[PDB]
């Protein structure tokens, strides 16, 4: 019958690895690099769009940076379509929590929920896993500014600075070198752009190949603002930091 | 090489099970033809009864789907009857839900959508049949719409199906290149049937007796099949000029 | 070979190998005999032990006051099928106040076994059954195969070395069919029949299992010292 | 059950609940505690239909304790009260609704403020300086409207509560066998054993 | 290759090999026939006597559906029983909704669609039987034969099993020598002869003949088994023709 | 019976490739060329009506389809897969939007719904991916005119102008030289016809070309008068004659 | 509520009053009771106002999808069949009483529909609390072979009878004309015979009349930058 | 309602009034209660108009699907389909239907299906609120094998009386004739039948 | 027993020249017993304002439900929902509970950010839309509000004049209803400024 055609997506190898998870991670390593850096006064999210065209409408385009709510955003590395499925689920979970407790969802609770959904696809159901790695940038009043990552296995970890996608080994070494604990957002903006500029597979880093976002308490008094940078604003910050 | 057993893509972006279903279509070794008149739509098909123990009256590949719609099938009879039963059920349900007779082109689309599903869902196999639906539609007039195992369908001025479809197709093409009109300019359906049989004789190069053919005719508000004696009268008129 | 992975696959010669493998489990099982006259029907079964400390596996199961069977093959499968027969005998008595005909019981067993030979995921039953009974048309003996094939017979045998007993019954056909109104002589004929299938071992007091049903005799099973009279 | 009262003062929330349990004709018990600790700084008192009251209270308690363990964090009184309201708002359109009214007294350790929430079985929530359920408010609110100040001490709150209970014992037809009084503040929950 | 390992898979020819393998099981079975007469139908089947211990006349093979339809089949006997059980359900629901007993052509399609459905999926196996069936309805007598593929047509005469070629030839002679038609009683006699003649393909073991019929004049359009004197008369007629 | 294929038929290979999606894209590459161009005051989508037989009436086969009054779609790849996607897209525009908000969805969100359907055929049990790439053009009040491409994976991207299918690589280069941000709709139609001529072998006229625009509101195509706020559909399919008129000024 | 439908030479006209009520209170004085199922199929509803509007939009939505699926302009008989089967299923609990009219490739049609699923055919129909007042006018002045101008006149006269004589009806007359081979013309407030007279007095208050405790600016803007 | 069906020499004729009622208000004075479920199988409806329209629509669907598979259904078969719906849904329906049809083998046949969902084959049948007043008249005046003209007169006179006494009945008398020759509709106005 | 008058309360909305106003009382009660004088019945999602009267548990539930839905709307649409669109969402949401409804009387008020056009709308408990040019009323003193609005209202009132008109409409209506009062709030809404004013009124 049908058993003949079953790939068995949720089995261990003789070495105790999950075949499909490992292969999904291999897919993600070819996606555009996304970087997250956490500072004392905010968080930076920087990401590289994959080899674009002059005829792509950039100002209405979004493939890397997504808003989950007013306090939490994600950077995507992998299959965009897979990511949007999970992103919509995460947006709903955040609203479910807000309706139930009348408080904005703590960052870790949202991250754990999405990660558990990824885990399920590796243990039961016989379906392929989601080929997506996330960087979560968020703020809540318990832990303040937070950075997390999750991958197709459903495992998640916290970070001061982190990269996903292509050239993570090179990117992580550069971040480990220049990152300091007392760093500020404006310094972190410069570090993120400098790291992408050195790790990119493109010839030069220009405004049309980037997506950029900051989460600042640089919002008038005790509150948090998300800023998804416009094409002209990415062009200006590239001149300011002296990359173009 | 399990991409050849179920309906998933091959490295060339092909669906082999669909392609092999097209081949099953010619297993009966029967050719069919359909044309449009001013007021009617005619469909003819070869009839072959190879066993003397068979009851020849039960051997048929033309189906009365509804009062207005007829369907001829190219392919094995089990799959043909499967499609026939479903088409009959769909036409009846349509009339119940929407209060008017299901149009020929709409039924064709519906059966084509069902066929498309078999090409995408793995547990279901394609049906090895090509379905030619005929009617005189109340809005569009004389109509021929044909469906295949890929889920493709389109309207026709005229059409042909079977092992020798190309010969019949080119013969019909040449006639419409002369006349420069989209139909047979004839008042009666009897003469449109005579046109259909004549041009099949020309294209295949074979003569027909009354038991070698099977004819279906669609007029305003009814589709019907001809008896052997009705076909005989048609054959006599062809021979007498 | 390439066509024995499941029950849903015919071989190029039109064989169903999973069903044939299930048939093989019966041949490994211990011998059991069935025979009947016009008044009575008898089951004789050679029980098999694991070793000298162990008990002898029971072979005969009662289905109703007028019906029962003996098994050869997978014992748990016999339990499933005999349970189904108990239910069907019971449905007939409760709903219709009617004792289930032995022939109809065979038809029901055939249809239950068939469904397991045409669907994916399942497997055939791995047991053969000899059903005896007395109903409104007299004594009956049936043979069930897990292929679905059920056959009505005067006498038969299934299991290992069953061919010896089957030939003896084929010779004695004219004699034992006439043993009317004499239960002891009909059992004697069955014990003599099953003896044609023994090698190295003989019929002892905890080895032999006998069952009988008839005109004025409810289905009863004899074990232990109750069969010493026939040894 | 019967009378449940609440008052929020400067630095604490005080909940008072009756001790009687009556099975129609007889008073089966005169020492019943109509409250459950949901978290170290959050207390819930309850009254309504027999059985449903304790079943609901313990169900809520189990859920908040589960949250506390999972996150290693105590939910704010506001968050707990919202969770409770949703459960009752869900319940009111069920096959058989929970017939339970609650008061939630909590001390918010983040804002350093006491908070009192009143929720009825429909899921009607209000934050109040003082509250009650059933007929309790009909007797006590005129006294609370007069004497209440937002800057009252815990001792002044207990005294105003005594005046309320005295009025209840005078004008109510039912003998509710006194009240158990509990205080919720920055240090947690404690019971006043002489009242 | 591998196209023949799974049901419902088209081969590069456009063939379903699993269905073709089911036909092999049919060809391995005993011979069964059907004859359409003037006002009805006759069915007959060869029953191999495997042993003396088989009770004569007891293991009945031909099956009735409703009260006016007879069914006989060659191949896997259990598969045939399963198909008849479905047929009995189909006939029951038809009569329940529409009152009239199911017409034979209507009944034919019900079996046809059900058998065809077992060629659509790999989770099921095709039927290992060819079924000859028919009876009398409001439009007269009808005889059908249904294959593992779901294919069926109407017949003047029909045969299947190991001795089908021999039987078919005998049936073809009857069609040619009787264009006006055959009587019901003649058809019973002829059916006995054809089974006896077809038994040459199974000559090792002796056999038992089993005949049934539905006739407007002889059985009032109901299905009945041929028994006693009429059966013996047919056996005598058959034995006389082989000698 | 029962669908016993509850497992994924699209899985990751050791190299991280999703084979079935790649093969679906290959099927799209074999498909007939279709394109889209965005102007300041409109959007144009176009393709070739590759007729399978001259006896076939190619007007009965619609490659350019109306999804909503202000949104249209064209494809390259497997026609039947496109047809069922158009049915599903038309329905989801109502069920998940119009029956909730009382208005038609904006282009980007309808695209998002179609993308979701295509993503699920890439992960769900017992199914293959859709063998088509879609180009969806539309207008809405707050986003203005827009053009989107949707692939078998479910991924979608916004374009100023683009092409998919057979001769897409050459067509995209042709569009890069001609496109600017000051184009009027008539200029974009002219460029569309010039671009499409390169990938067409045989006849090139109004009967072999299918072309539609998202432009001004057409009150003449509304079917009723009396409601000032209802001004008619922005989607309009050009006639055979209208195409031929612009082929003389070519 | 008063709603009517009248057949004429080359089409059909429907009309309705513009009063919606909650018990004895007028909720809206200029209500729109003429609903569009499709461009040339319109219906008017009486009974539970949410039901008539919901059932119209559901069937209208499904009719639009059907029209796109079949590549044909929608038919009135389709709208009728879909409405009646939906309403029968809900056994009258969906309180929608409708007059359905329109033109399609088959011709011009006029039907009405009771909440429990029953339909009828006619040349002139009326529904609602003012249906008896309207039907009295229709039975007095209807003839075969009415012109467009005569049918509009008859329809609005029938609504006026409801307006003036039925307390459940009032205010203005809305009309929709559906002629064969033409666009359907929706004539909102075709008649306006109930304008309120000028009041005797202005009730504009001096500024500062109302006592105020607290004033504050409400932040409707999103969280700001910098 | 006043409805009836009568078999005669050449086939069967159905008759009905045209009055539909919600209380004392005549919601429709020109109703068509003679309903076609197949070419030569029609029915007369009485009871809830919603219920009888729903049932008749479903039967028409069932017989249309029957015809596509098995050819023209008998009148007995049509009656059985009506019965199945009326019997199995007896708790939720208020419907009294008379089924009339013409075969060539069976000629004219009449089946009546009252409230319970039972079936009764009869030479003629009467139903509806107005039928109570003409049991006496119809029993005295019905003969088997009447001519077409005699049967039209019998129905015209019978329904005339039913309309005269039953307030729920009225308007025009509609009739449908079912014979080998085809299907003929007849209508008779008040000025005609009131003077009988 | 009647769910729509257990808790009490009122809402009123009006249009003016380039502005809208929406106002409500502050009472929550358990029939005769006054429970809270701070129960506000007007909520806002972006620049769209929603007032809700009726059963208080449903008022709270629906506010939470529309906050939920408008938040997801904004994330997907990348813009704030407009009054016309939100009105349809309220109608849809109420009708889905046709045979088990929320016992409420919602009122929408706001200015379309693109056209600048003032907008108001009202609903019954099951979703029917009332889109009046002048004013909308809701609650246990809706009769009283209809009487005040019908005489006091005139078109094209300036923001500061409209404040006086709507305030006097609410106050005098509430004083003739036992289950309304205990405070009041008035929102004056212009295209890019909204002022909120608490009114001084009798506390019985
Ligand atoms: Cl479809
Ligand atoms: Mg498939
Ligand atoms: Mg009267
Ligand atoms: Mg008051
Ligand atoms: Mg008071």
């Amino acid at each position: 019958g049908s058993r003949r055609y079953d790939s068995r997506t949720t089995i261990f190898s003789p070495e105790g690895r999950l075949y499909q998870v490992e292969y999904a991670l291999e897919s993600i390593s070819h996606a555009g690099t996304a970087i997250g850096i956490m500072a004392s006064d905010g968080i930076v999210l920087a990401a590289e769009r994959k080899v674009t065209s002059t005829l792509l409408e950039q100002d209405t385009s979004t493939e890397k940076l997504y808003k989950l709510n007013d306090k939490i955003a994600v950077a995507v590395a992998g299959l965009t379509a897979d990511a949007e499925i999970l992103i919509n689920t995460a947006r709903i979970h955040a609203q479910n929590y807000l309706k139930t407790y009348n408080e904005d969802i703590p960052v870790e609770i949202l991250v754990r929920r999405l990660s558990d959904i990824k885990q399920g696809y590796t243990q039961h159901g016989g379906l392929r896993p989601f080929g997506v790695s996330f960087i979560y940038a968020g703020y809540d009043d318990r832990y303040g500014y937070q950075l997390y990552t999750s991958n197709p296995s459903g495992n998640y970890t916290g970070w001061k600075a982190i990269s996903v996608g292509a050239n993570t080994s090179a990117a992580q070494t550069l971040l480990q070198m220049d990152y300091k604990d007392d760093m500020k957002v404006d310094d972190a903006i410069e570090l993120a752009l400098k790291t992408l500029s050195k790790t990119t597979d493109s010839s030069a880093l220009t405004y049309d190949r980037l997506e950029f976002a900051t989460i600042r308490k640089g919002a008038n008094d005790g509150e948090v603002y998300q800023k998804i940078f416009k094409p002209q604003e990415i062009k200006d910050i590239l001149v300011k930091t002296g990359i173009t | 090489g399990y991409d050849r057993h179920i309906t998933i893509f091959s490295p060339e972006g092909r669906l082999y099970q669909v392609e092999y279903a097209f081949k099953a279509t010619n297993q009966t070794n029967i050719n069919s033809l359909a044309v449009r008149g001013k007021d009617c739509t005619v469909v003819i098909s070869q009839k072959k009864v190879p066993d003397k123990l068979l009851d020849p009256t039960t051997v048929s590949y033309i189906f009365c789907i509804s009062r207005t719609i007829g369907m001829v099938v190219n392919g094995p009879i089990p799959d043909a009857r499967n499609a026939a039963l479903r088409a009959k059920a769909e036409a009846a349900e349509f009339r119940y839900k929407y209060g008017y007779d299901m149009p020929c082109d709409v039924l064709a689309k519906r059966m084509a959508n069902l066929s498309q599903i078999y090409t995408q869902r793995a547990y279901m196999r394609p049906l090895g049949v090509i379905l030619t639906f005929v009617s005189v539609d109340e809005e569009l007039g004389p109509s021929i719409y044909k469906t295949d195992p890929a889920g493709y369908y389109v309207g026709y001025k005229a059409t042909a199906t079977g092992p020798k479809q190309q010969e019949i197709t080119t013969n019909l093409e040449n006639h419409f290149k002369k006349s420069k009109i989209d139909h047979i300019n004839e008042e009666s359906w009897e003469k449109v049937v005579e046109f259909a049989i004549t041009h099949m004789i020309d294209a295949l190069g074979t003569e027909f007796s009354k038991n070698d053919l099977e004819v279906g005719v669609a007029t305003k508000d009814k589709f019907f099949t001809l008896s052997a004696e009705n076909i005989e009268e048609r054959l006599v008129a062809i021979a007498e000029q | 070979n390439n066509y024995d992975g499941d029950t849903v696959t015919f071989s190029p010669t039109g064989r169903l190998f999973q069903v044939e493998y299930a048939l093989e489990a019966i041949k490994q099982g211990s011998v059991t005999v069935g025979l009947r006259s016009n008044t009575h029907a008898v089951l004789v079964a050679l029980k098999r032990n694991a070793d000298e400390l162990s008990s002898y596996q029971k072979k005969i199961i009662k289905c109703d006051e007028h019906m029962g069977l003996s098994l050869a093959g997978l014992a748990p499968d016999a339990r499933v099928l005999s349970n189904y027969l108990r239910q069907q005998c019971n449905y007939s008595s409760l709903v219709f106040n009617r004792k289930l005909a032995v022939e109809r019981a065979g038809h029901l067993l055939c249809d239950k076994a068939q469904k397991n030979t045409q669907s994916y995921g399942g497997r055939p039953y791995g047991v053969g059954l000899l059903i005896i009974g007395y109903d409104k048309s007299g004594a009956h003996l049936l043979e069930f195969q897990p292929s679905g094939n059920v056959t009505e017979l005067y006498g038969t045998a299934i299991g290992a070395r069953s061919q010896g007993a089957k030939t003896y019954l084929e010779r004695t056909l004219d004699t034992f069919i006439k043993i009317d109104g004499n239960p002891d002589e009909l059992i004697k004929a069955g014990v003599e029949a099953i003896s044609q299938s023994l090698r190295d071992e003989s019929l002892t007091v905890d080895n032999l299992s006998i069952a009988i049903v008839g005109k004025d005799t409810p289905f009863t099973i004899y074990d232990g010292e109750a069969v010493a009279k026939y040894i | 059950m019967d009378i449940i009262l609440g008052i929020r003062v400067q630095d604490s929330v005080i909940l008072a609940s009756s001790k009687a349990v009556t099975r129609g004709i007889s008073v089966l018990k005169d020492s019943d505690d109509k409250t459950r600790q949901l978290s170290p700084h959050t207390l819930m008192s309850f009254a309504g239909e027999a059985g449903d009251t304790v079943q609901f209270a313990e169900y809520i308690q189990a859920n908040i304790q589960l949250y506390s363990i999972r996150e290693d964090y105590e939910l704010s009184p506001q968050a707990v009260s919202s969770f409770v309201r949703q459960e009752l708002a869900k319940s009111i359109r069920s096959r058989r609704p929970y017939q339970v009214n609650v008061l939630i007294g909590g001390y918010d350790k983040k804002k350093n403020k006491p908070e009192l929430y009143q929720i009825d079985y429909l899921g009607t929530k209000v934050e109040l300086p003082y509250g009650a359920h059933g007929y309790s408010g009909f007797y006590t609110f005129s006294l609370l409207d007069h004497h209440y100040r937002p800057d009252m001490t815990t001792e002044e709150g207990l005294d105003l509560l005594k005046l309320c209970v005295q009025e209840l014992e005078k004008r109510m037809p039912m003998d509710f066998k006194g009240v158990i009084v509990k205080i919720v503040d920055k240090d947690g929950i404690r019971q006043v054993d002489d009242f | 290759t591998g196209y023949d390992l799974s049901n419902s898979v088209f081969s590069p020819d456009g063939r379903n090999f699993q269905v073709e393998y089911a036909v092999k099981a049919v060809e391995n079975g005993t011979t069964s026939i059907g004859i359409k007469c003037n006002d009805g139908v006759v069915f007959a089947v060869e029953k191999l006597i495997t042993s003396k211990l088989l009770v004569p006349q007891k293991n009945v093979k031909i099956q009735v559906v409703d009260r006016h339809i007879g069914c006989v089949y060659s191949g896997l006997i259990p598969d045939g029983r399963h198909l008849v059980n479905r047929g009995r359900e189909e006939a029951a629901s038809f009569k329940k909704l529409y009152k009239t007993p199911i017409p034979i052509p209507a009944f034919a399609d019900r079996l046809g669609q059900y058998v065809q459905a077992h060629t659509l999926y790999n989770s099921v196996r095709p039927f290992g039987v060819s079924t000859i069936f028919g009876g009398v309805d409001k439009n007269g007598a009808h005889l059908y034969m249904l294959e593992p593929s779901g294919s069926y047509w109407g017949y003047k005469g029909a045969a299947t099993g190991k001795g089908r070629q021999s039987a078919k030839a005998e049936l073809e002679k009857l069609v040619d020598h009787h264009p006006e038609g055959l009587s019901a009683r003649e058809a019973v006699k002829q059916a006995a002869k054809i089974i006896y003649l077809a038994h040459e393909d199974n000559k090792e073991k002796d056999f038992e003949l089993e005949i049934s019929w539905c006739s407007l004049s002889e059985t009032n359009g109901l299905h009945k088994f041929v028994k006693g004197d009429l059966l013996q008369e047919a056996i005598d007629f058959a034995q006389k023709e082989i000698n | 019976m029962t669908d016993r294929y509850s497992f994924s038929l699209t899985t990751f290979s050791p190299s991280g490739k999703l084979g079935q999606i790649d093969y679906a894209l290959t099927a799209v590459k074999q498909g007939v060329t279709s394109l889209g161009i965005k102007a300041t005051n409109g959007v144009v989508i176009a393709t070739e009506k590759k007729s399978s037989s001259p006896l076939a009436m190619s007007e009965t086969l619609s490659k350019v389809s109306l999804l909503t009054p202000d949104i249209g779609a064209v494809y390259s790849g497997m026609g039947p897969d496109y047809r069922v996607l158009v049915d599903k897209s038309r329905k989801v525009a109502h069920t998940s939007y119009k029956r909730i908000y009382g208005e038609y969805p904006p282009t980007k969100l309808l695209v998002s719904e179609v993308a979701k359907i295509m993503q699920e055929a890439t992960q769900s049990g017992g199914v293959r991916p859709f063998g088509v790439s879609l180009l969806i053009a539309g207008h809405d009040e707050f986003n203005g005119f827009s053009l989107y491409q949707v692939d078998p994976s479910g991924s979608y991207f916004p374009w100023k102008a683009t092409a998919i299918g057979k001769g897409s690589v050459a067509a995209k280069t042709f569009l890069e030289k001609r496109w600017n941000d000051e184009l009027e709709l008539e200029d974009a139609i002219h460029i569309a016809l010039l671009t499409l001529k390169e990938s067409v072998e045989g006849e090139f006229n109004g009967d072999t070309i299918e072309l539609a625009i998202i432009g001004d509101e057409n009150p003449d195509l509304l079917g009723y008068t009396g409601i000032p706020t209802d001004k008619g559909p922005r989607f309009r399919k050009l006639t055979s004659q209208e195409i031929n008129d612009r082929l003389e000024a070519l | 509520t008063t709603i009517v439908g009248v057949k004429f030479n080359n089409g059909v006209v429907i009309a309705a009053d513009t009063r919606s009520t909650q018990g004895p209170i007028v909720a809206d004085k200029n209500c729109a009771k003429l609903h569009r199922i499709s461009p040339k199929i319109w219906c008017a509803g009486a009974g539970t106002a949410a039901d008539t509007e919901a059932v119209t939009q559901l069937i209208g939505s499904n009719i639009e999808l059907h029209s796109l699926y079949t590549s044909r302009e929608p038919r009135v008989v389709s709208a009728l069949q879909m409405l009646k089967q939906h309403l029968f299923k809900y056994q009258g609990h969906i309180g929608a009483y409708l007059i359905v009219a329109g033109v399609d490739p088959t011709g011009s049609h006029l039907f009405s529909i009771h909440a429990e699923g029953s339909t009828d055919v006619g040349y002139y129909l009326s529904l609602g609390s003012g249906s008896l007042a309207a039907m009295a006018v229709l039975e007095s002045h209807w003839k075969q072979d009415l012109t467009k101008e005569e049918a509009i006149k008859l329809a609005s006269d029938a609504i006026q009878a409801g307006i003036w004589n039925d307390l459940g009806s009032g205010s203005n007359v809305d009309v929709c004309v559906m002629e064969i081979g033409k666009d359907a013309e929706y004539l909102r407030n075709y008649l306006t015979p109930n304008v309120r007279e000028e009041k005797q007095k202005s009730y504009k208050f001096p500024r500062g009349t109302t006592a105020v405790l607290k004033e504050s600016i409400v932040n409707i803007c999103d969280i700001q930058e910098e | 309602t006043s409805i009836m069906a009568v078999t005669f020499k050449d086939g069967v004729i159905l008759g009905a009034d045209s009055r539909t009622t919600t209380g004392a208000y005549i919601a429709n004075r020109v109703t068509d209660k003679l309903t076609r479920v197949h070419d030569k199988i029609w029915c007369c409806r009485s009871g809830s108009a919603a219920d009888t329209q729903a049932i008749a629509d479903i039967v028409q669907y069932h017989l249309e699907l029957y015809t596509s598979q098995y050819g023209t259904p008998s009148t007995e078969t049509a009656a059985s389909v009506f019965k199945e719906l009326c019997y199995e849904n007896k708790d939720n329906l208020t419907a009294g239907i008379i089924v009339a049809g013409y075969d060539d083998k069976n000629k004219g046949e009449v089946y009546t299906i009252p409230l319970g969902g039972s079936v009764h084959k009869l030479p003629y049948a009467i139903a509806g609120s107005g039928s109570t007043f003409i049991y006496g008249y119809c029993d005295k005046n019905f003969r088997e094998n009447m001519s077409k003209e005699e049967t039209v007169d019998f129905i015209k006179h019978s329904l005339s009386q039913a309309i005269k006494w039953d307030g729920s009945s009225g308007g025009v008398i509609r009739m449908v004739v079912l014979t080998a020759a085809g299907v003929e509709r007849l209508i008779f106005y008040p000025d005609e039948y009131e003077q009988l | 027993s009647d769910p729509s008058s257990i808790n009490g309360g009122i809402v009123v909305a009006m249009t003016g020249k380039d502005c809208v106003a929406i106002a409500c009382d502050l009472r929550l009660g358990s029939q005769s017993l006054g429970v809270s004088n701070k129960f506000e019945k007007i909520f806002h999602y972006g620049h769209v304002f929603l007032g809700i009267t009726g059963l208080a548990t449903d008022v709270t539930t629906l506010n939470e439900m529309f906050r939920y839905k408008t938040n997801l709307y904004k994330l997907k649409e990348e813009r704030a929902i407009e009054p016309e669109t939100f009105t349809q969402l309220v109608s849809s949401s109420l009708y889905e509970r046709r045979f088990g409804p929320y016992f409420v009387g919602p009122v929408v008020a706001g200015i379309n950010s693109k056209s600048g056009k003032p907008f108001i709308a009202g609903f019954d408990l099951i979703g029917c839309i009332d889109e009046a040019k002048d004013f909308i009323v809701s609650g246990t003193a809706s009769d009283q509000l209809f009487g005040m609005c019908e005489s006091l209202y005139e078109p094209n009132l300036e923001p500061e004049d409209l404040f006086e008109t709507i305030s006097q409409a609410l106050l005098n209506a509430a004083d003739r209803d036992a289950l309304s009062g205990w405070g009041a709030v008035v929102y004056i809404i212009k295209k890019d400024e909204v002022v909120k004013r608490y009114l001084k009124m009798r506390q019985d």
